[PDB]
């Protein structure tokens, strides 16, 4: 096997979330001849930085009122999804890891209902399916 | 609502606007604010004035907010209240909801 260092934080986090269907994502630096693994966090600490994200506005194909626009289509996350946490909120918002969707008024641009849609690669699993149910997934 | 269905969310709305608790620890006041409300503004047989039910939409915000803003009592029962009376799920979502219910019968992150 190969020896290399996993960060205490990281470590814990494994099982913070992972105790009960689970994974470990982490990024491996072969720095000064040694292994040292790591979050992505630390990985930028150590040393090019260029964030990539998602944060799409899918012109939303429903056109129906503002609050259905609104406040009926960000409750899609505990349809059938799993291994996402839950936060409640009294305002009202889906805020799990790297995911908002209570962009602002329902349609600014001159067109059909517009919302924004924001996801990273490490859950890209709900933005897609979010991104590919609001592009013609929710008629009138 | 057959012997009386008119004054069953008033009675609740006085009651909750009467008690004027920061802390909702009373079992009847939030449970009337979570149930009646809800059916109150589903039933749209009893005729009642638009700012009653603006009243008291506006006095289970409050009661709402002051019950998220306090100290309650892990998802478990009150320490002197049930589990079931005391509980409030999403207190200014529900509120807004409400509100916009009552305008909608009262004749018409950064998001706002």
């Amino acid at each position: 096997s190969i020896p290399v260092g996993i960060s205490l934080g990281l470590l814990k986090r494994e099982m913070a979330q992972g105790l009960l269907p689970r994974l470990l994502h982490g990024t491996l630096i072969m720095k000064d001849s040694n292994f040292r693994l790591v979050s992505s966090e630390q990985a930028l600490k150590e040393l090019a930085e260029h964030q990539l994200r998602f944060t799409c506005r899918v012109h939303l194909h429903d056109t129906r009122k503002e609050q259905e626009t609104a406040l009926r289509v960000y409750s899609h996350l505990k349809s059938v999804l799993k291994d996402h946490c839950v936060q409640h909120l009294p305002d009202g918002s889906v805020t799990v890891e790297s995911v908002l969707l209570q962009a602002a008024a329902p349609s600014e641009d001159p067109g059909t209902k517009v919302l924004l849609v924001s996801w990273t690669y490490q859950d890209e699993e709900l933005g897609s399916f979010l991104t590919s149910l609001l592009k013609k997934g929710l008629p009138q | 609502v057959v012997q009386h269905g008119v004054g069953l969310g008033e009675a609740l709305l006085e009651a909750e606007t009467i008690e004027e608790q920061e802390s909702p620890v009373n079992c009847f006041r939030k449970l009337f604010v979570c149930d009646v409300l809800p059916l109150i503004i589903n039933n749209h047989d009893v005729r009642l004035p638009a700012n009653l039910l603006y009243k008291y939409l506006n006095k289970a915000a409050e009661f709402y907010i002051n019950y998220v803003t306090r100290s309650t009592q892990q998802k478990y029962i009150i320490e002197g209240l049930t589990e079931k009376s005391s509980q409030i799920v999403d207190p200014w979502e529900r509120l807004f909801k409400i509100l916009n219910v009552v305008g909608m019968r009262c004749e018409w992150y950064g998001d706002i």
